[PDB]
């Protein structure tokens, strides 16, 4: 979501939306809007290294770097491994994959996983919304596989019932039958089901079949269940 | 022939659920209702 952030005097004020019509286009979500304080709590401001007491004290930068680059000249290869965050950026990200590049390691994963057989992340419409949280206005049957769009992606949910107020969308809902703000068809929550509706039995196939802009979402966060492959 | 008397004295005998049960005898000549296709607009 594009933000307004209003700060006076060198500190964080407040969050405000900002108009994207293909995104929020006028909205945020709570956390979106009130978790800035976060920001003004257990921050790490100095570099920490571990004394002879096997304690965090502070350092300076040099030392701590000293430290880190002689442990990365140890080893190399397989030996060296990264992990990022949910809140990472792209440079960083880039920086790091050099940075491990350079002692010969590959081994730079992060903490959602993601199907890696079949195509797996080489073509990039594997694992995008190709449909884009615009085009969902345009859509007629949606069905949302074990996801939970309310909280996950609440702005992608508030345009989801924004369609279905005013262009009469059909919502189906494989998972756990949680409240969405809207009214929608609760097919169970067993994953088998997925592969009825891929036999034609259940007759949701035939509501897909005569959709004219059919669209099937499948939320990442069933993709960590350990089958999520299947 | 009279022009004299009130005649409209039904209405000293109309207890609480008089119109209710007025309604109830007539929901049998009424006609089947319309749809809209719903079953609330929240549907």
């Amino acid at each position: 979501s594009n933000i307004v952030v209003s700060t006076r005097t060198g500190e964080v004020m407040r969050i405000l939306p900002r108009m994207h019509e293909d995104i929020n286009e006028e909205w945020i979500s709570d956390k979106t809007r009130f978790a800035y304080d976060g920001l003004k709590r257990q921050r790490l401001t100095q570099p920490m290294i571990r004394n002879e007491k096997g304690l965090l004290t502070y350092t300076t930068w040099e030392d701590a770097l000293s430290r880190v680059a002689g442990m990365l000249q140890s080893f190399q290869g397989n030996d060296v491994a990264a992990i990022a965050g949910g809140l990472v950026d792209a440079e960083a990200l880039v920086a790091l994959k050099d940075l491990l590049n350079r002692v010969d390691s590959d081994s730079l994963c992060t903490e959602e996983v993601f199907p890696t057989a079949g195509a797996g992340t080489d073509l990039r419409s594997n694992y995008l919304l190709n449909t884009t949280i615009a085009g969902v206005e345009e859509a007629d049957v949606i069905l949302l596989v074990g996801t939970n769009p309310r909280f996950e992606a609440p702005l992608f949910n508030a345009r989801i019932r924004k369609s279905w107020l005013h262009n009469d969308l059909k919502v189906a809902l494989i998972g756990s039958p949680v409240d969405l703000t809207y009214r929608y068809d609760h097919l169970g929550d067993s994953p088998k089901i997925l592969q009825d509706i891929a036999s034609g039995n259940h007759p949701f196939s035939q509501i897909l079949k005569e959709a004219k802009k059919p669209m099937v979402v499948l939320g990442s966060s069933a993709l960590q269940r350990s089958d999520g492959t299947a | 022939f009279d022009n004299s008397t009130y005649r409209n004295l039904q209405h000293h005998e109309y207890s609480t659920y008089t119109f209710l049960d007025l309604n109830v005898e007539l929901s049998k000549f009424r006609m089947p209702q319309p749809s809209s296709g719903r079953q609330s607009p929240r549907h």
